[PDB]
């Protein structure tokens, strides 16, 4: 089966390089067109460019054409992209993608998230929401870099009426959240309600209990 | 690009512009879920990728394409792409994503407004958080006010997915401020307007 | 030919005559 295993996530400061790889298995490799394809947070896809099976022939889309590379390794199966002159703007995730069966984008990689922004790696703060039929409760995740971050309350206790809602990206450049839970209001005095925060990129675990 | 609300089973036609004819017959669909690589559906036109059923389908001329669901399963629910494609020289473009949603009766919104925390209030700054919870359909507007002004440009909204069970949206709206700003003024709301709400829902507080 | 074939073969064209 083909199957294509992108490298992980990286951080970047604005006017760097970046080069992501993808590992190809389960195919010869020498008979597919290969595509990169990004993804801004909460917009739409967009072609970067494409390379021939022998890796000698390349075609990027205009926007790229002069800071982007793309490059290709057979005998290590490997697929390679490296942007340039990063800007805020080329924060993304990026797919590698085949196209052995229509020449277009047939079996992606699972994607790689690239965050350029002048911010340092930052573990959130966590403060709670407190509450006043039913009752309301949550926790603010507030100031962490980069994406993501993972909640969780009771440590998977919980999960009926549990919505995480996504980040939003503040003027201070750090990222903001916040995570909610219904719960009826009767059980405010005899449950303990705790929100459990990971932010794996600064390894980062984050515990908080939420009394009225 | 406007969203579509439809229940399962109904009929969808999606439309993709094209320019200069895109070129012979290079039109082709992708299909996205949440958190997930895009999968192609139509390519050529016309054609079925491998393991799409037939109730996907794509026709077209010109530079008129179209892609018709002609009944949606559960599983259908998804953003669509059109994608224009050519040759001589290579080139790949895609559209604006439609999303499909599944259509639902009318649910208003419960609200719920959180005053900053103290722990918030010790690092100078002051979060005050407004919860919009299981509503249908997604369009709604939050307005916050500071003493009887309204307020602009100081919070960011975030919305969730539509849930798995009952197809409802949550929405959470930050209002951002200095801690000094903060304690200039004492009553805080957000006023909440939706389908579902007769008159628009206001809940407040007044600080300490 | 299937279409997935035919435009595969057109790309081919455009990279070797570059």
């Amino acid at each position: 089966q083909v199957q294509l295993v992108q490298s992980g996530a990286e951080m970047k400061k604005p006017g760097a390089s970046v080069k992501i790889s993808c590992k190809a298995s389960g195919y010869t490799f020498t008979s597919d067109y290969m595509h990169w394809v990004r993804q801004a947070p909460g917009q739409g896809l967009e072609w970067m460019g494409i390379v021939n099976p022998s890796g000698s022939g390349t075609r990027y889309a205009q926007k790229f054409q002069g800071r982007v590379t793309m490059t290709r390794d057979t005998p290590t199966k490997t697929f390679y992209i490296e942007l340039t002159r990063l800007k805020s703007d080329d924060t993304a995730v990026y797919y590698c993608a085949s196209g052995i069966l229509t020449g277009l984008f047939d079996y992606w990689g699972q994607g790689t998230l690239v965050t350029v922004s002048s911010a340092s790696t930052k573990g959130p703060s966590v403060f709670p929401l407190a509450p006043s039929g039913t009752a309301a409760l949550g926790c603010l995740v507030k100031d962490y870099f980069p994406e993501p971050v993972t909640v969780s309350w009771n440590s998977g206790a919980l999960t009926s009426g549990v919505h995480t809602f996504p980040a939003v990206l503040q003027s201070s450049g750090l990222y903001s959240l916040s995570s909610v839970v219904t719960v009826p209001s009767s059980s405010l005095g005899t449950q303990t309600y705790i929100c459990n925060v990971n932010h794996k990129p600064s390894n980062t675990k984050v515990d908080k209990r939420v009394e009225p | 690009p406007g969203t579509l609300s439809l229940s399962a089973g109904e009929r969808a036609t999606l439309s993709c512009r094209a320019s200069q004819t895109m070129t012979k017959n290079y039109v082709a669909w992708y299909q996205q879920k949440p958190g997930q690589a895009p999968r192609l559906l139509i390519y050529g036109a016309s054609t079925r990728a491998t393991g799409i059923p037939d109730r996907f389908s794509g026709s077209g001329s010109g530079t008129d394409f179209t892609l018709t669901i002609s009944r949606l399963a559960p599983e259908d629910f998804a953003v669509y792409y059109c994608l224009q494609y050519g040759s001589s020289p290579p080139i790949f473009t895609f559209g604006p994503g439609t999303k499909v949603e599944i259509k639902r009766t009318v649910a208003a919104p419960s609200v719920f407004i959180f005053p900053p925390s103290d722990e918030q209030l010790k690092s100078g700054t002051a979060s005050v958080v407004c919860l919009l919870n299981n509503f249908y359909p997604r369009e709604a507007k939050v307005q916050w006010k500071v003493d009887n002004a309204l307020q602009s440009g100081n919070s960011q909204e975030s919305v969730t997915e539509q849930d798995s069970k009952d197809s409802t949206y949550s929405l959470s709206s930050t209002l951002t401020l200095s801690k000094a700003d903060y304690e200039k003024h004492k009553v805080y709301a957000c006023e909440v307007t939706h389908q579902g709400l007769s008159s628009p829902v206001t809940k407040s507080f007044n600080r300490g | 030919n299937s279409t997935g074939i035919d435009f595969q073969d057109e790309l081919d064209e455009f990279f070797k005559n570059v």
